[PDB]
C-alpha cells in the first residue's frame, strides 16, 4: 500500500493528527497502513482504526440515504422522467461505500481476528465484522442480501457469546455490542421484538453491576446505558 | 434507531 | 478528465445531487467537468461551481489551521520533540489544498474569464480569481508569497472597478466582493483601516440604496450588509 | 473575520 514506507507509529501520531483535523479519510488510510504492518493493534489503536472508518461509511450512508430518497421520490406515481443519473449516482456512492466496507473486513479477515485472543480485541474486531456486514446489509437488494445478514448475525452471535462469558455486563464493549446488534435486529432482521428484548434485559442487567464500578467507569457505562434507553423509547 | 455513534475517540 | 464522457446536463444535474447529499468532492468533480464542456456557465451553473470548491476548499483550510497550530505549539521553548509528522502532515493538507486552488484557477484561466462579457459573469469569475489566490496567500511563506498576494489584490482589484461602473451598490456580487476584499485587506495585506474603509463605504452605500429593492432583493441585499457590520463590529 | 461563506447554492 502507500502507507508502507512510513512507520508504524508516525502512521499512529498522523492518524491522531487526522482525527483534530476532522480529516476522517486519511484517518482511515493511516490506519489501514498501521494494521498491514502486521502487529496486532492496542486497545487504543483499535479504538482509532473504528473512529476513523465508522466516520467515513457514515458520510457514505447518510450521503446514500439522500440519494436511495431522491430515486424512490422519482419512481413513484406523477414523477416526471429525469433520466438514469439519480440511479447512476446513488450507484456511484453505493459501490464506493461497498468499497470501504470491504476494506475493513478484508482487515478484520486479514488477519486482526485470527490474532485476537483477549476477550476485549476479540470481541471488538467482531462487533466491528457485524457493523459492516449490517451496513452491506443496508444497500444489498441482490442475490447474496440474506447471505450478507447471515454474515452480520454469525458474527454479532459470537461477540455476543464471547462478551457474555468473559465480560461484566457494564462493560462499555459489550453494551456497544448489544446496542448496536439489537439494532440489526430491529433495522435489518426485521425482528422488533428480539431487538427489545436486547436492549431491556442488556440494560437491566447492567444497572444491577453498576455498585461495582468506580466513579468514571460508571460514566461510560451509564453513557451506553441511555442509548439503549433511548432506543427502547423510541421502539417501544 | 441510533447504534453506538462511535465518531470520536 | 474522467466526465468528459457524460452530458453537460447530466454533470449539472448530479452536482446538484451531491450538493443535496453533502458530497463536495463529487460536486466539485461534477462541476469541473461541466466547465471543461467549453460552454459558458449559467448564473445557476456558476454558483454550483462556486459552491461546491468552496466547501472542499473550506475543509482543506480547517484542516490546515488546526494542523498548523499544532505544528506551532511544537515549535515553542520546552516543547517535546514529537519527530517530523505533524510538518510532514501539515504539508501534505497544504499541497492538496494547493493543488484544489490551482485547479479552480485552471479553470477561471482556461477559459471562463476570457469568455466573461457581461458584468454579472465577469465580475463573479475575478472575485473567485481572487478568493483562490487569499486562499493560497494564507498557506505562503516562499519566493513568491508577495507576487501571490498582490495576484489576489490585481484579481479583486479588476471586480471592483468593473462593478463599481456596471452594478448597483446593493448587487449582491458586489457586496460579496467588497466583503472579501475587505478580508483580503484585514487579513492577508497588513491594510486593516483599507478594509474597515470598504466595509463602510461598502455598508453605508448600499443602505442608501435599499429603497429600490423588492422584498426578496432586499432581504438578499440586507443578509450581506449584516456580515459586513459583523466584521465591522469585530474590527473596531 | 467572515468572508462570505458560499457554502450553500
Ligand atoms: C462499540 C463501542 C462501544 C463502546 C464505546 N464507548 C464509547 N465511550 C466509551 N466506550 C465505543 C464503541
Ligand atoms: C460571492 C457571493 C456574493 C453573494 C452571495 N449571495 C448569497 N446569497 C445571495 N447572494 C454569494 C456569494
Ligand atoms: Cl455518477
Ligand atoms: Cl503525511
Amino acid at each position: 500500500g502507500a502507507m508502507g514506507s512510513m512507520e508504524r507509529a508516525s502512521l499512529i501520531q498522523k492518524a491522531k493528527l487526522a482525527e483534530q483535523a476532522e480529516r476522517y479519510e486519511d484517518m482511515a488510510a493511516f490506519m489501514k497502513g498501521a494494521v498491514e504492518k502486521g502487529e496486532e493493534l492496542s486497545c487504543e489503536e483499535r479504538n482509532l482504526l473504528s473512529v476513523a472508518y465508522k466516520n467515513v461509511v457514515g458520510g457514505q450512508r447518510a450521503a446514500w440515504r439522500v440519494l436511495s430518497s431522491i430515486e424512490q421520490k422519482s419512481n413513484e406515481e406523477g414523477s416526471e422522467e429525469k433520466g438514469p443519473e439519480v440511479r447512476e449516482y446513488r450507484e456511484k456512492v453505493e459501490t464506493e461505500l461497498q468499497g470501504v466496507c470491504d476494506t475493513v473486513l478484508g482487515l478484520l479477515d486479514s488477519h486482526l481476528i485470527k490474532e485476537a485472543g483477549d476477550a476485549e480485541s476479540r470481541v471488538f474486531y467482531l462487533k466491528m465484522k457485524g457493523d459492516y456486514y449490517r451496513y452491506l446489509a443496508e444497500v444489498a437488494t441482490g442475490d447474496d442480501k440474506k447471505r450478507i445478514i447471515d454474515s452480520a448475525r454469525s458474527a454479532y452471535q459470537e461477540a455476543m457469546d464471547i462478551s457474555k462469558k468473559e465480560m461484566p455486563p457494564t462493560n462499555p464493549i459489550r453494551l456497544g455490542l448489544a446496542l448496536n446488534f439489537s439494532v440489526f435486529h430491529y433495522e435489518i432482521a426485521n425482528s422488533p421484538e428480539e431487538a427489545i428484548s436486547l436492549a431491556k434485559t442488556t440494560f437491566d442487567e447492567a444497572m444491577a453491576d453498576l455498585h461495582t464500578l468506580s466513579e468514571d467507569s460508571y460514566k461510560d457505562s451509564t453513557l451506553i446505558m441511555q442509548l439503549l434507553r433511548d432506543n427502547l423509547t423510541l421502539w417501544t | 434507531a441510533g447504534s453506538i455513534p462511535g465518531r470520536r475517540s
